[PDB]
């Protein structure tokens, strides 16, 4: 054993095991003996930083000791329902938005590629027997999930068709949840999403007008009772939902 | 720096619009193949896609068929809304068993019966004439009273008896 | 170098590295050179304690080593759905209930903030045209999920209408699913929550009355057809479902 | 402190703390300093392989390191709905797959138990009035979540009746989802899943057959109206979804 | 030790009781602004909120309005349950082509139909008289069997015939 | 090596068939309890289990009551398809208001329509008596133009005027 290849290896050796304790973000006390299991719980319990996207469009900050991204799930926008003129056919419902989740999807620090969820189907209640708005997509990292369809504008006694529901596209995701289509109109629900939940037409002479529960979710459309002339719920835009490990505040 | 105003066309026709910072790679973001363009932001959501151009939507068909099949649905079930299913059973089997007897032999009440369903057919029938000649003017004013008639105080008289 | 420093240095390194060995509790084998990487294996993807929460009101006992729940996922209870009379008119479907998940959140070893779980929504069967009663809030560490609302009891002729779900509130969690409301009558479906599926009304003579499939879930409401007195099915309760690494039992 | 004794603490040391620089797969650079922070974010967050099962039957291969096996996430396969005859009642959709989702399983290193994933349902659909086939169970590690079973045929003028939706058996699963029970026929929506939503009918006369959004979702059940002859849609098979920390490919 | 009984007020409604262990601190567990107050075990979910003092649910109001609406569309579809509307229009043809002839030349059958047809016009109007006269009566006993009198044999052999 | 071909059985039926490979453990994969047995490969889903033995799916169950009920129901709503309700109650006022005059008086409409309902109600109730004396035969052809015949011109014509 040379004198200097022991100071060496023990050298490597102190400087191998903090580099772990300022991984975490802790200070080097040398009296505690443990500190937190040397940053572990910090680093698998703690720092776990959730991060909730809902702008239209934006560049994701990634700290710069973020490697990898674990967990991004993203949900399409939904479609607002069509209206329902003074007569006695119901409206279509339109269909809820798509979404998809993925796991150790790979970041390079610094900026992100720019998240953009889709907007909320806008209702078409400026005038009767119209086709509501469809929702836009949501995409991030080469995957998107679109965003669902919107309503059918219904005349008198002929209630409208079904509409389709989101997709995914681009890089396949692990895991995605086509979206919820919307009904022909009888039934009249909007689809729902992954975050949210079939919502259904609400009968009223006021166009009291219930939207879809949560994120992703579709129009339940309008309907005419007694010469009523609900258009129709509003859509609920898409987020998207990134987890990672990292010291630095989200 | 600008924004791009781009819009995603699925068989010509574009089904949602977008505005996103010209900085962005629209490849790196919605994968591969996406079907977004570049669009004037005059564009909105459901226009057509003819050659390089974004046409405005097409104005809605104006089917006569259309417009015959609502004004008779229109007036289809308000016979059964100003009377009834039930009463409509009333009034037929008051009709029919008083033309049953002789008209020497039925009664005062009998023959105010007959007359009160004679203007009521009257009525009726003037009714769904006035809604048949409507498709030319497209049920606009005179509309609602005119395309219906208030009705004799005969007729609310057998609808509340009945 | 210090003929002491060095040796305290070494003590220190020596008494780093096997507190990790402890911290989930394994041997400090001087032969075996891995010991489950330094405990890394046991320590992030086993030692994964998850515990479902169903008592109305409890005490949580939180291990001594924990310092960091995540994961901390809660629905509220559902409400049943309304009586239906012998007439013609359909009853309501009772809403179903909230739900919240939240991610991180930091708890003192020790015992814990009592959790209360929300009883699902009795029936008020005693008696025709009736609504059922709403089912109760599920509460956790300063944040609700309140029960979804009871159902709508139905006379002759006059269908209902339909009543809310459930809502979060208290500290806002990451991601809040609203609860699935219940319906006006005609199609008579229970809402649904994060662990459940909008409940159908179930057409028969005897008052089968089936429930909601899972936890959160809302009652489908009664229903009349030929003569019959569906009371409407009962709602469920909520769970808490918590995950915490500890080298301890759940 | 003898001459031998340091020299065996040292190696015992640098033997500790380098088992985990290729317990993650990366070479002992004595020049990074950190290693990735001792790799443990490619120990936590990263090697964080998914797997996805959809074969009817198949031994899993678990690598040699991995030892636990958390978030094991089942679907059962869900059950086509009944045909309609041409008369004008309601054909009953089929039942929705059950699911479970088990954390921080054990798994000896070596293969797996076989999974066996839920064919979906096939319709019925040679004939008018013919129930729908009922979707497979998912069966992994003892723990099998039944698919559900499937619609029924209808006759002229009688709406069929409800059919159960799938259910939990076995090792019981700390979270189980109980599937979405097929209707009675008039709204005639097919049950969800965990992964699926309840799918409606869609009126055509020719039979369109929209099937269930995703996996384990049940067909919406068929439907007549002016002589059409709608078989009714398919279910959709179930899957299994797998997490695990290996530095190994998936 | 003890357990309090406490109760979440909305708009002076109570929608959820629980009971829960005095030593808890409910801003600590339901966060910030919950609603809750302390109640005695005698209330129930459902009952009104006045001052300091939990008033019990108030009873159901009576509508004559609902009484009457209930007590004709229980005898609306009754019409169609006891003949049905195929069985309705075939009678509905039958007596009024009878009626067309004379009725010196008109059939035995005929005659004999006119009269059945009497008789059930005559039954139908007394059970809608009995039924109008029952909101003083609520539907009580003298009830069902006396407010539906059971039809006379003809009754049942013209829904039988036709 | 073999496959085997195991079926859930619950109550004397199978309801779910599957193909696996015999090394294979069903305790260790379908847990404690599952209710898998081994089946031949002509077993398929929907089957008795009787004894030690896969019965074949027992034939539907024939009901004289639901062919009868079928027959009248094909037959039930097809008089307001090839007759609306709105005509039909047209129909019926006009008769009833011409049979409410002395037949001496009636227009030469008026006895028209007449004999025209009276080539109706023959055409329906020949289409009823056909239809119900069906059973026997269970709707094999002859069937559909000769369990409901053509209408003659008069049946048109009604139904083009109202």
């Amino acid at each position: 054993l040379d004198v200097e290849l022991d100071n060496w290896l023990m050298w490597w050796l102190t400087g191998q095991v903090d580099g772990v304790i300022e991984g975490a973000g802790l200070t080097t006390d040398d009296t505690d003996l443990a500190r937190l299991y040397k940053a572990i719980q910090s680093m698998t319990s703690g720092n776990l930083r959730t991060v909730v996207l809902t702008a239209a469009s934006g560049n994701l900050p990634i700290p710069s000791d973020v490697s990898v991204l674990n967990w991004v799930r993203a949900v399409g926008g939904g479609g607002a329902g069509g209206n329902s003129n003074t007569g006695n056919s119901k409206a279509s419902g339109g269909g809820g938005g798509a979404g998809f989740d993925r796991f150790n999807v790979a970041v390079t620090p610094g900026s992100n590629v720019p998240y953009t969820v889709g907007a909320a189907g806008a209702v078409n209640g400026l005038g009767a027997g119209y086709n509501g708005g469809a929702g836009g997509s949501t995409a991030i990292l080469g995957t998107t999930a679109g965003g669902g369809a919107g309503g059918l504008g219904v005349n008198n006694n002929a209630t409208a068709v079904q509409v389709n529901g989101g997709t995914t596209s681009g890089t396949t995701p692990e895991i995605s949840y086509p979206g919820g289509l919307g009904t022909e109109g009888i039934v009249g629900t909007g689809g729902g999403s992954v975050l949210s939940q079939p919502t259904q037409r609400a009968f009223t002479n006021a166009g009291n007008n219930n939207p879809a529960n949560s994120w992703g979710g579709g129009g339940p459309g309008g309907s005419d009772f007694g010469g009523a002339w609900q258009p129709g719920g509003v859509g609920k835009q898409g987020i998207i939902i990134v987890q990672y490990f990292s010291r630095f505040a989200p | 720096m600008t924004d791009k105003h781009y819009a995603r066309v699925v068989d010509g026709l574009v089904v949602e619009t977008k505005t996103l910072p010209a900085d962005f790679n629209l490849d790196d973001l919605f994968g591969p193949d996406h079907g977004w363009v570049e669009a004037p932001l005059e564009v909105e959501q459901g226009w057509r896609k003819v050659g390089a151009k974004f046409a405005p939507a097409p104005p809605p068909e104006r089917d006569p068929a259309s417009i015959l099949a609502g004004l008779k649905a229109e007036a289809s079930r308000h016979i059964f809304a100003t009377i009834s299913a039930t009463a409509q059973s009333n009034l037929l089997l008051a009709v029919g068993l008083a033309s049953a007897k002789a008209p020497s032999a039925r009664t005062p009440e009998e023959r105010d019966l007959l007359n009160v369903a004679d203007e009521g057919r009257a009525w009726i029938d003037a009714v769904r004439a006035r809604v048949h000649a409507l498709a030319e003017h497209d049920g606009v004013t005179p509309k609602g009273e005119d395309r219906w008639p208030a009705p004799s105080e005969a007729v609310l008289e057998m609808a509340a008896k009945f």
